[PDB]
Order: C-alpha cells, then structure tokens, then sequence
C-alpha cells in the first residue's frame, strides 16, 4: 500500500503550509508566525524545544521525513506511549524530573483507588533503580520494554 | 432675582394645585357611573327618581372639571409668557396649543346626561349565527369612553416627581446637555423598577377590561356565559397571553375590540418581559471571581484524582504481566480496559480546565 | 469624457419616466377589477351591457402595460451597452436576463376577458361536515392574481432614492468598497425609520388580505359570517398574532392559504418587533452619567442617615443600663432590636454603595 | 478555639437531621391521600371502615409534623442567640419571624379529617350551557391544599449544599464581600446545569396538574373526556405551549386555575428558553480561529482559481480575432461573455476575502 | 512509512462504501412500504397475492441490512484494534458499545411480516363524544415505526464531510486542540448556512408528518375531515405555528403525539429564528463608516439652513419695529413666532448632531 | 417673595455639590472633578473662560451671589439674547469674530427663505458701524437695544 | 470537641489556599497572589495594616494559630465590636479618628431620630474622656465595657 | 449631451468635500484626514502613488479636470483595462513585474479550465517580447491593442 500519488499530494498541501517560501526547511521564525494567528503568544524555548524533538537530521530544520513520521503519531487516537509522562508531570516539582520515591507512597495510598501498603512496597522496592530515593522517568521506559 | 425665582415658585405651586382638584373630579364621575349602571339593571329603572337624581350629580362634575382644566391652562400661558421674554398673550398661539385644548375639552365633555332615551340593536350570535335584536338605551354609549378620563393621572404623577424640581439635577442636566421631558421618566422607571408597573398596568387593565367586556356583553347573552363577572376576568386573561377563545367567543363587536387591544397589549408585554429577563440573568464580576476560584480547585483536585488512576492501573498491568509465572488473561484485560478509561478522563478534564482557564483569562 | 457623462444622463432620465406610466396602468386595472367585482354581486349580471364596457378597459391598459415593460427593457439594454464597453446587443443575453422578461409578462398578462363562462365549484363546511355545491364564473380565477402587480412600486421606490443617484456618495464608495446594490436600502431603512415599514406594510397586508378572504368566501357563505367585511378583519387581525380562529373557520381554500401566509407574517414581525425592543432599551453616556451622580448622592445621605442610629441606640441602650438604678428590660429589648436593624441597614446601604461604584467603571 | 466552634458544629447538625423527618412526614400524608382518594371512587364508600382507618393514619403525621417543625424553629432560635451575642431569647421575636411561623403552621395543618360530610356543588358545562347539579363530599376541598407542603424540598435541598457548608469558600467571601444567599444558588444553576432543572421542574408540573384537573373534573363528567388521565395530560401539554384548548374546556372553575398557572409558567419557561438558547450560541476563541483560517485557505484558492480563468479568457478572444483569416463572432461573443463573468466572479470572490479578512483582524 | 496511512486507508474506504448499500436498503423498504400500504387500501385485500408478493420483498431487504449493520460494525472494531495498540477484539467490548448494537438491531428488525391478522380498535370522536369501533391489521403498528431508520442519513453525510478527512485540519486541531466531534459540523452548519438546514427540516417534518396523521385518521373517519392529505397538511401547518385547531381535531391518539412532538419542534424553531434575526442585523464597519459621513454632512447642511432664519426673522424684527412710523403687531407677532421656532430647531438639531458625533467617536 | 427659607437651604445643597470641603470658592481644580465624572475632558483655557465670564468679584473664583445669578438665567427655557451669537458663530472663521460684510450678502440670498437684493441691500446699510466691512457683535447689541 | 479529626483537616485545606508550597508564613507578596485573582489591587500600606493586625506573635507573618481566631470571628454573623467603628469612620474628619466635641451635637441633634438638646448635653459632659473637645477611640470600649 | 449647470454644481459639492479650504486643489496631506474617517490608515508611499497617478499638473496637486475624469472611471460598472492588472498581481511576487515566462506554463495548463500543452505553447511563442523568459504587462496593451 504505503502512499498513492493522490495521498502524496495531499501532505504536499499539508506541507506547503508550513513554507511561505519554500526552501524545505521548517525554521524558528515561520513557527511564530502560524500560532500568532492561532492564539498563541509561547516562549522562544517553547518552539526551540518543539522543533528540537522533531528534529533528526540535525542542522536545525525540518524536512518532510520527520513531516511524515510525526503526522501519523498523531494520527494515532491515543498515545500510550505519552500519558504515562503526563501523570509524571502533573506531581512534577520545579521541572527537574526526578520525583522522590518516598513522595510515592502518599500518593498511590490515598490519591485514587487507595493501594494498599504491601503493594506499593513492592512499587518501591523493585523501583529502586537509583538507590537513594529519587526515581525518574527511568521507571517509565521498563514499563513499556514489552 | 425675587421678581424672578419669587414669582416662578407660586406659578409652579398655583399649577401643581390644580391638578389634585382635576383628578378628584375625575374619578368622582367615574365611580358613580359605575354604581349607576350596576344598579339601573335590576334594583330601579331608568323612569325612577333614582335614576335623575343620581345622573345629576354627574353634570355638576363635569362643568367643574372643565372649569378646572380652562383655569389650569390660563396658568401654564401665564407661566409660559413668564419665562420666555413677551408682553403680550397672542404669541402662545400657535395651531398646536388650540388643538389640543380642544381635544381635552371633547375629552373630558362626554357623560350620560339626564332622560330616557332609547335605541334599537341587532347582533348575530356565536356558534349558532342566530339572529338577536333588543332594545337598548342611548346612556350605555355615553359612559364608556370616559375611562378616557385617565391621562390626569399621569400629570399628576409627572409633576409630583422629585427628579422634576431640583436644582442640583437641572444644573446637572444643564452642563450635561441632557433632555428632561416627559419621555425620560418612563425609560428611567424601566430601570430602577421593572417589575411593578407592568404588574399595576397588567392588574388595572385586567379589571378594567372584564367589567367594559361584562357591561357590553349584557344586553344579547341569556345563557350567563360572556356576562358572568368571573367568566370575562377569564376570558381577558387568556386572551392576553394568546392561548384562545374556547366557548367565550362575543356576540358584540365590544368585546371584539377590547380583545384585539387587549392580545396587542399582551403581545407588547411578552416582548419586554423577554427583553428584561435577558438582561437580567448576567453576572457581576465579584461572584464570576468567586465562581471561577471554587471551579479551579475542583478542577486541579479533578486532575489529580485522575491522574493517580493511570499509574495505579499501569503498576497493575506490569505487575500481572511479568510475574507469578501462569496469568489470567481476563484480569489483564479489564486493567487494560479501565486504563483506557482512565486516559480518556484525564484528556477530558485537561482540556475542560484549560478551556475554562483560557476563557477566564 | 462630455459624451460619456452626458450621454449617461438622458438614458437615467428615459428609464426612470418609463417607472411611472408602467405604475399607473397598473393600478388603473385593480381598481377597475375591484369596482367591478363588487358591482357584479348585486347591482348587475354578467350577462349585460355595463359588464362588457367595464371590462374592456382592462385589455387596453394591459396591453399598454406591455409595451412600456418592453420599451423599458430596451433601455436598460441600451444602458448597459453604454456602461460596459461592447458594440453587440446580443451579448447581454445569458440566459437568466431572457427569464425574468418572460417572468414579468406572464406576471402583468393576466386579466379577467371578456365574455360569459362558468365552471362548478365543491366545498365541504366547517363545523357540519356539509357538502356544498354552486355554479361560478371563471373570473375570479383570474383577477384575484392580478395583486402580484404591486412589485412595480418597489422599483419606482428605489429609482427615486436620493442615496443611489448621488454624485458625492460614489467617492466614499469608492474608498469603502461598499456595494450600493438593492438590498442594502432596506438594511438603511431598518435602522432609520423601523416603526414606519413595519406599520405600513401591516396596514396593507390587513385590507389586501381581509378583501381577498371576503372575495373567495362571499361563494359557499349563506349566513353572514366569513362573507362580512368586519368580520374578514377580525379574523385576519386574530390570526396574525395567532390567538385562534373561534368560528370563523374559512369553508374554503382561500381562506386557509391567506391565513397561513398572514400567520408567517405576523411570526416574522414579531420576531422583528422583540429584536427592536430589544435594540431601543439601551443608555447613552449622558443619561449614564446623570443617573450614576444623581445614585450617588442620593446613596451617600442614605449612608450618613444610616449611620447615626447605630450611634443613637448605643447611647440610648448605655444610658438606660448603668444609669437611674432600677433598670425596665423592655426599653433595654427595643433598643437592642433597633440596634440590630440599624447594623444590617448600614450593612446593606454600604453594600449597595460599593456594588454602585465598583460597576460605574 | 471551644464553644465558639465547638457547639456551633452540633447545632446545624440538630438542625440538619430535624429537616428529614418533617419532609418523610409531608410525605407519606400526600401518598396516603392520593391513595385514599383513589380508592374511594369505587372500590368502598366513605361509610366504611376502610376509609375511618386510611383517614386516620394522616392525622398522627400531621400531628408529628407540627411538634418537628416547632423543634426546628426553637433550635433556629438558640442559634441565632448564639451567633449574635444576645442573652435572652424575646430578642429574636421581631414579627416577621413570628408570622412565617404561623403561616407555616397554617399551610402543614389542613388534611381531611375522618367523618362523613357532605355539601351542594353546581356548575355550567361546556359548549352546551347547560345547569349541572351533584352531591359531592368535604374531603376534595381539604385535600388539593396538601401539595403546598413540598417547600420543604428546597429546605432540605439548601441545606445539603456542600457551597454552604464549607468552611473554605469563607474566606473569598469575606473578601469579595459576596452574599451567600438562598437565591444564589439557583443563580448558579441556571448556569452550571441550565437543561436539567428544566426538564424536573417541567416534568413535576405536568404530572401534578393532570391529576388535580383530573380530580376537579371527575365530578361533573359523565362522557369521559377531561376525566380521563391521559386525555388531562395531553391538556395540561397543549395549553403549557399556549397552542389551544379544541374540546378540552373545563366544566369547572378549579381546571381553569391550573389551566391559567399552566399557561403562566409556559410562557416564563419559554422566557427563559430564548435567553439560554441565544447565550449557548457563541464560539471561542479556539474555534473561531481555525474556522478564520480554514475559511482564509479555501478562499485563496478560489481566488487564484477565479483570477486563472479571465487571462484564459483574454487569450482566447485575442486569438480568434486577428489569426485565421475569417471568424465566427459567436465563439467572440461566447467568449467575452465568459470574460465578464469571470470579471464578476473574480471581484466578488476579493470583496469577500477582504471582508472577512478585516472582521477578523 | 508503511502500513500505517497505507493500511488506515483501506478501513476508511471500506467503513464509507459500506455505509450507502445499508441507506439504499433502507429507503427501499419504506418506499415499498408506504407503496403497500397506500393500495392495500381500495386497490386490493390483504388476503390476495398481490399483498404476500409485495411484503414478500422487505424481509428480504431487512435481512440484507442487518448483515451490512454487522459488517460495519465489525470492520469499525477492526479499526479501533488497529488505532490504539491492542491485540484481542475482546478489550472492546465495554458494557456501553454492546448496547448501542443491539439497539440498531431492533431499530432496524422492525417490518410487516406476512400474514393476515386483525385486533379491535375503540376510539372516542372529538365533538361529539361518540365511540367507534373498527376491526383493524397489525401491519399499521409494523409499518410506522420504520421511519426511525432515518438516522442512516446523518451518518453517511458526516462520513463524507471534507472537514473530516483533511490532514490539514488535523494539524491545526492538534495546533488548537480542537475536538472535532459528530456534533461540531452542526455548530459549523448553524454559522455558515443557517437559513438552508431549516427550510430541509421543516419541509422533511410537514410531509412526514401529514402522512403519518392521515394514516392513523383514516381507520376512524367517514367525513373526509382528518383522512384528506391537504387537511393533514393544514393541520400541520397550523399546529407548527401554534395558533389553533380548528374543528380538525384528530379522533386518535396517535395524531395527539405527532400534533405534540409538531408543537414541540416548532416552539424550538421559532427560538432558534428568533436568535438568527437577532443575528443577522448588526452592521458592519465599512457601511457604519458611510452611514455617519452621509449623516455628518446633511446635519451640517441642516445646522446652516437653521441658522440662517434666526438671523432673519431677527432683522425683519428690527426693521418692521422702529421704522415707517406706525406698525402692524400682527406681522410683528408673527415673526416673533417664526423666531421662536427657528430657535428651537437650531437647538434641536445641534444637540441631535452632537449626539450623533459623541456616539460616533 | 425673594427666597423663603425652605429655598435658603436648596441652593445651599445644590451649591455643595461644587464646595467639596468647607472652600466657599468655585476653582479650576473643583471644577475639572466634577466635569470628569460627567463624561468631559475640556482644556484649561475651556474652564478657564468658563469662570471667567462669572468671575463679577474680580478674585479669581465664583462666589455664591455670583452662583446664585448665572444659574437663574438657566433656569429660562431659552435665553433670548444668547442664539444670536450662537447662529453668528457657527458663520465664523478662526474665532476672528470680524464677519466679512460681503458674506452676508449670499448667506441672506439662498440660505434660508431666501431674502431680496433690495432687501440685504438696506440690510448692509447701517450695518457697517464704521465703514469697513467687519462686525462683531455690535450688530446684535444694537438689535435688542429695546 | 474543638481538635476533631474531619474538621482540623478541613482548615488545613483552608489554610493550604494560603500556603504557597508547605510554609505556615502568609506575607505581603501572598495577599498580592491571590488579592489579584480576585478583582483587587490594594496599595502597599493597605495589606501591610491588614497583616499587622491579624499579627500575634510578631515575626512579619500569619502563624496557623492566628489563622483560627481570624476564621472564628468571621463565621460570626454580626461583629457588634466593628459596627460602632464603621459609624465612626464614616464621619471621619481627615484619618486622624478625631472628630470635634460640638460636631457631634450637630449630627445628632439632626441627623437621625432628632435626638433631643437635653439628652445630647448629657452624652457630651459624659464622653468628655480629658476636657478638651475630642474622643477617638475610648469612647467606643468604654460603651462596650460590660 | 453636455454638463448642465445642475451637473456642474453637483460636481462642485462632491470636489468640495476634498477640498477643505477651498483652495481650488487638494493637498496630500488631507487625504489621510477623509481616509481616518472612514475607517483607513494607509501608508505615506500608498497615498503618494495614489495621488501620483492623478496628477496631470505636475506640480503635486490634483486639479478639478483630473477630478472630473477620475468620476468618469468610477461611473463604468467594470473599466476592463484593470481586470487583467488584477489577474497578473496575484501571481506576482515582490512586486517586481517581471514575471516568469516559464511559470505561465503551469498554471495555464492545470490551474482553471486545464488549457491544453499546444495552446499554450503559442502564447509563450507570442509573449515573447524579447526572448528572455520575463514578461510584463506590455503583453496587456498588446492584448487591448484594437
Ligand atoms: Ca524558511
Ligand atoms: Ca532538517
Ligand atoms: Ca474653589
Ligand atoms: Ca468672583
Ligand atoms: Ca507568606
Ligand atoms: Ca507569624
Ligand atoms: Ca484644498
Ligand atoms: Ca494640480
Ligand atoms: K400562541
Ligand atoms: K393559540
Ligand atoms: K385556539
Ligand atoms: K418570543
């Protein structure tokens, strides 16, 4: 299957949106000028880290193979591989992304379902990858490892 | 400054006067018409000494009342010639002010005078188009129209005004370039006060319809349909909100017309009344502050109820995976399930806080 | 350019004559129908002399009619050679100016010919259920449509409209890109003048409608009841602001579709009138202003008045309580009642102060 | 702190619990009348023991109702001297409070005794006119009076409200000096959840006045027809929409009441459907622009698309005049036509692009 | 990529194809329906060949929907499993999508089987209060319920929304986190086109409608009243505008619920028109610019030619006092009038103009 | 008749409204308070000319007497000697106030109700009190000399 | 029945409104917080006097224990120690709380009921706290001293 | 056939809306004051080329005979002179003019009615003034030659 000629001009029209004059590359100055007209007024960091993440080739631009492959990420109905960092985020302190583990055990015992101690013990105990009571995002790609 | 602000206050209060004496005549006439007419049905008849001597004491009214407003209008020219520069009574003429005391004068003239006269009258009936003809008296016709006589109120009302006499308002308005008619007093009523002069205009109108509707409606109705008092306070008021007629249709073209003005009167009530509350429902900005505090540490505590949810049912999924060696598949499944669940509400209530938040902004 | 400017004037000045003659032809035919459908009732039959010369004064001013349609079209052909530059009077022709020539003929071509026809007419009555059975003439099939003429007054309006022939108005146009097109006058006129139209256009719809219902009627009605004048503009008044119909149910077609369209008409204005209402109830800033000092001072001696009894019961309740030894509790009751009510008295005046000037802002 | 919180903790809830009893109470008389009065139509007669024994049963719950509802008053009352700093409780007794208390007593107080009572009832049936006398029983006059009981469920619903009773909201009503009063709260749910108090308030109304028109009606019917609870309901819906009353007019004074409360709350109820209708209408801001841009996109392409069309238009006009020797002046004339609407499209297509594009600037 | 977009785009195009055939078979076994049941009245009998054959060919069609319904249903799980990474069809399955399967199953099960069988129908007639009874078929209780199977219709026109399958607006909903939702293309179409959508829902309503109320009034009708298609539609038509029923009364209750649900729908329709008017007369800046240049400058041309009389009648004043000795107070009187008023007229429009210039800036 | 009592008392309230504290002197300070909350933001040369004209004492400031006076004229329904000017300004340039003779001549033949040549031309005579061609307002003084 | 399990904690989540991250210190730069959200921007001395008050133990800030005395008065429906203070302001001269011996007879004797001459003389002899003419504060605790 | 004196003085009253002072010209200056009025806030460049096309003197200002003939243009319901003008500046860039004879190509052929490869090969062939690939709108004159 992979894509038509049809579907090929459509990302084109999609693409062409994102180039007043061409050029291929996606820079930090046309992202400005799009989320003004949207309602949007972000930081320079904002749409710095933006294109950072969707970025591959490196020179500071963006192409049409990293057009296409974050299309069909969203595409995707639900991200699975996404929500678990928003829940982090939400308990996130000061923007450092490491969470102290005892701070865990409060929220996982009252907040929600309220779980019980000898589980979230074994939480803890097998989520002691740093040793000292600090975990981070490190837990989240051992979940999805399979 | 006495020949000026000395004399202007008596002229004010001389007009002020007058007006009391007016309306006391006024209603006078229209009260004893209505006992008349009650009782010249069955008490007495109209070849009685009853029935003379109580239609003269509505003559004697009317020449005073006339007199009254003849006096009345003499001082308003007085006052006019007073204010604005003239010396001679002539210039008040102007086509416009003639007309208009003549106007009240046919107004105020009509009552039923003293005698027995009679006419012949003829009407088709309601639902069935039967013919029906009685004879009737000419004083039904002459007692009608003076409900006319109720514009005195609104004089009386307007010159009683405190907003109408004071200097500190004039000097306002004055360096405001505002206008002070008798127009501005309604639109400012129908700000401060809304609600109680469409209740009094709505009650007197009601009572004054049925008994004009019961009085017309008595001469060709033998069955006590359209001529039962509380029968016509019915019919009046389920005509004002345009419901309909049910078996309470007239046979006289009287309660036809009183109809018709009273469905316009109803439909102009309804639009203001939509109107009003329109404005009305809106907030201020001390509970709209308050409102979105509590709606945003509802939502915060939302989200972080939600959010405790999908780690809880991501531990359980890795737990029940990767362990104990033999798994069930079904409760893998349902935490699957409720997971999903989870991620939906979550999405669900971020954007309704950012929604709200935004809009609050 | 004095050709071009010149020119463009007399060809105005030919198309706007031609509006007027077209005008009274047209209504020189309604009144002859009207004058001699209501003669033919009674006064004389279809049959005789006055039927025939009456009715040959409308072919005439038809044909007439005609004519000056046609020499107007021609006109405005020649105009809009002139405008757009082309020497062809063939290329004007696309299909949709062709239509509404042919629209326009059959519109003004029908009129009642002379002669002597008839046909059979079948009704079922209202509230019996009863057939009805009459002979009629085919001349009221034919004259009642001759009103669709009345869309000639509307042109003849707007080719006299001071806002479309105005030298001046084309520079702002031109720097506003507004389009000056047959539409927006209405838009104008609806700002302007909004309780004029509305009346007019109510006044003639209540006879054009209560005369064709009469008309269609006087046929099937043996009873004096929908074939009545005054009972026709009852019952197109009561179905306008849609009360109800009583027993004046049409036994007719007629009757049924003119009620119809005059009930989507009265939902109309009356979706225009609440919308007017609700555009005419706003303050300007003057009368703002006034209203805010005259609140303000007025709110300020209500606060002070307010304020002193709280004071005054205080001292009232400590001069009654360590004071002439013996002590009467009731006084001591009154006062701390008062003092009560003057605490929530202030408490509410000062809350109404500062909502006041928190809003005037 | 100690008695200030403390005990004030232990009076609301002693307030608290003593409004549930008196609402199971009020209750359980409603049920037991409607079954009462159910069954004594035709099951057994009111000289029977069935009835003495079910009557019965309401006069303890009245009496238990009375004793709750004096409880909860005097507990009000040691609250309030706790909350103002009084001493003896005569200072609270300020008339106002002592007439709510008797107009409560009076409303809960009327129930139909046990007995046997009789009296004459007369009335006028519909669209014959025609006298109807029965023998009707006490028991219908004492019973309909028993549905003013249910203020209680706003009493009751009041003092559930977590809004209320929190301790939190205190503070950001001190300092935005709101009140918390007990209209505020259906302010806020006209805007919370505007759809769903709609719909109960609707759906009570209508099941309680078909079954008190039905009871009314009962009495004097004897062909089924505003005695049957079907045929009451669909009278209660039209006349809630103000559509008519066909053949559905009552014989009896008690159905034109509700009747004429039933068009009142229809119309507020359509009041104030309007306003929500109208205030749920609106965009965000989100959505308006994408909508901006979406509609920005399309017309660029329609632009280009439009202005495409005339250079072709012009090529090929300029091609069949001067080439070829010979030329047929219908292509010519085809092509100039297409070459102004084109014109015409293009210029209609740039207006609208620059008139949404300054709307939305 | 591969398969993701590639595969994706097979589900899409067999999801759309599949929802026309299930519409196709939908309307034709109401088409043959109403064919059927329109000559199973005076054509033929139900106990003829005739009628098996044509029933005979809506099972057939019913059978074939219910396995498209299945097969959509079935490729719509598929899609869900490959969207969100899952492996197992049994994760789906969440208490909420079972349901809404079975109820189209029933919705869309429901059709007149063959036969012959017959039940007893009791009706009461409006008027007269008369009973009826009929002997009837079952297949009038199979038959109507088939017109729920309209909801086909917004389905297929959602799937074939270009707004919904455009990469474009996905990019800028996940920019504006905007929920493009089955419900959002109504918000769109109440914007874009909001006079088209009612004109298609009010003419779809009055005819199914019309249909509907003569098919249930055709069993208990001899009079040709309520059983005549043109009376259906008037009576439609009159209840849609709530202004009454006539003598058109229907004898059953299935004419009461469409009359109820017309009613219903048309007092939504008049908020909904009321709000579009409301809508659809504010100005936009450029015409508003125009509108106060035009105005600014006929008040200037007013205020001139007002002070200009002022002026005069002052000269002609002075000259026709202290001149040619003796003088005539008529024309002195007279000019002191004209003075007058041109004083008021210059105030008058001087204050309008300064309004009219306050309110502009 | 002169002022009752009563009346003593409503002036007063009337005239605190522009003493705010105890000043009993009308200044340019007091007056823009009061102006501002009226919805006006006039100059200074505005409330400057404004006091001027009421300024009888010669202080600088409005007194009550001073009060009591202008007031009373606006109490009149229409200042009969005040339109004149009015309808000659707005026939003004610059605020010169010298109205070229020759203008009224064509103001006097269209605007209006259009007057004679004969009529203006007797107009014009006695019209020049000096013989040049500029008037004032010694036109309007001489008109209501009676 | 004052330290109750449900209630203290239903104060901590009034109290954590106020507490930035875990701090029982509520100081000026809070009151701007939350003040702001709420449609008031006071001037720097306003919440500065307010904080004061509310201030027991003397360290600049807002300590738990004082947060319960501050809630428990404002529960109360009337504060009848604030009111008198309220009628006192109003008639405020400048912001010193000094108001003058003969003003008071003024202001009562006619402003209000008509409090009579004879009973305003003896309020007056009596409120004479020194002799000079002035009372700002005494007289109101010496009404309230039983 | 010619200009009436009703047509002269109809002229005069719109000439005189632009003409403030009644300089017998308009000055560039007062061309933004009608435009603010009505809702425009045009560049200095934009209202000098504006006044530069209708400047026949040469001097800087407009005359009343440019006046006259620029009405003339307003009356035509469509001047197709300026259609083709329209139709060229959308598909110009940076306002050089000198458009792309290569870029006719395409849009000729797919954009519109999908005019066909020999049709447009002859008005390239045609267009051609000079034979380097750019194209200006002489090519317009040439088409409104007869
Ligand atoms: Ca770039
Ligand atoms: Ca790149
Ligand atoms: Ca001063
Ligand atoms: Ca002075
Ligand atoms: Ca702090
Ligand atoms: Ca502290
Ligand atoms: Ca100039
Ligand atoms: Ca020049
Ligand atoms: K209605
Ligand atoms: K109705
Ligand atoms: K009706
Ligand atoms: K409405």
């Amino acid at each position: 299957d992979q894509l038509t000629e049809e579907q090929i001009a459509e990302f084109k029209e999609a693409f062409s949106l994102f180039d007043k004059d061409g050029d291929g590359t996606i820079t930090t100055k046309e992202l400005g000028t799009v989320m003004r007209s949207l309602g949007q007024n972000p930081t320079e960091a904002e749409l710095q880290d933006m294109i950072n993440e969707v970025d591959a080739d490196g020179n500071g631009t963006i192409d049409f193979p990293e057009f296409l492959t974050m299309m069909a990420r969203k595409m995707k109905d639900t991200d699975s591989e996404e929500e678990i960092r928003e829940a982090f985020r939400v308990f996130d302190k000061d923007g450092n992304g490491y969470i102290s583990a005892a701070e865990l055990r409060h929220v996982m015992t009252n907040l929600g379902e309220k779980l019980t101690d000898e589980e979230v013990d074994e939480m803890i105990r097998e989520a002691d990858i740093d040793g000292d009571g600090q975990v981070n995002y490190e837990e989240f790609v051992q979940m999805m490892t399979a | 400054i006495g020949y000026k602000l000395g004399h202007r206050r008596a002229l004010f209060e001389k007009r002020k006067r007058l007006s009391d004496y007016a309306l006391i005549f006024g209603m006078f006439g229209i009260v004893v018409m209505v006992i008349e007419t009650e009782l010249s049905w069955g008490a007495y008849d109209k070849a009685s000494l009853y029935s003379l001597a109580l239609k003269c004491l509505i003559s004697l009214s009317t020449i005073i009342l006339l007199g009254l407003i003849i006096v009345y209008h003499a001082r308003e020219i007085q006052l006019f010639m007073v204010d604005n520069g003239a010396d001679d009574w002539r210039i008040a003429m102007t086509y416009e002010r003639i007309f208009f005391i003549c106007l009240e004068i046919l107004v105020c003239a009509i009552h039923p005078i003293p005698g027995n006269y009679t006419f012949t009258w003829t009407a088709r009936l309601a639902f069935s188009y039967a013919p029906s003809t009685t004879t009737a008296d000419v004083d039904i016709i002459l007692s009608i129209p003076m409900f006319l006589r109720l514009y005195l109120i609104a004089r009386v009302m307007l010159l009683h005004s405190k907003l109408f006499t004071d200097a500190s308002s004039r000097s306002i308005g004055a360096l405001n370039k505002i206008n002070f008619n008798t127009r501005f007093v309604m639109k400012t009523l129908m700000t401060i006060c809304p609600g109680t002069v469409l209740l009094v205009f709505s009650i007197s109108l009601w009572i004054i319809a049925a008994w004009t509707v019961r009085a017309c409606e008595r001469y060709h109705d033998q069955q006590d349909v359209t001529s039962n008092f509380l029968g016509a306070m019915w019919l009046i008021s389920i005509t004002f909100l345009s419901i309909g007629y049910g078996d309470m249709v007239p046979n006289t073209y009287c309660g036809k017309g009183v109809c018709l003005l009273t469905g316009i009167m109803g439909a102009g009530c309804t639009a203001l009344v939509v109107a009003v509350v329109a404005r009305k429902l809106e907030l201020t900005k001390a509970e709209k502050h308050v409102h979105n505090f509590m709606m945003d540490t509802q939502l915060t505590k939302r989200v972080k109820n939600a959010a405790a949810n999908v780690l809880r049912e991501t531990w359980l999924i890795y737990k029940n995976t990767k362990l104990v060696k033999k798994i069930d598949h079904a409760k893998v499944r349902k935490h699957q399930r409720k997971f999903l669940q989870a991620i939906h509400q979550l999405r669900s209530v971020k954007m309704e806080q950012r929604k709200l938040n935004d809009q609050a902004n």
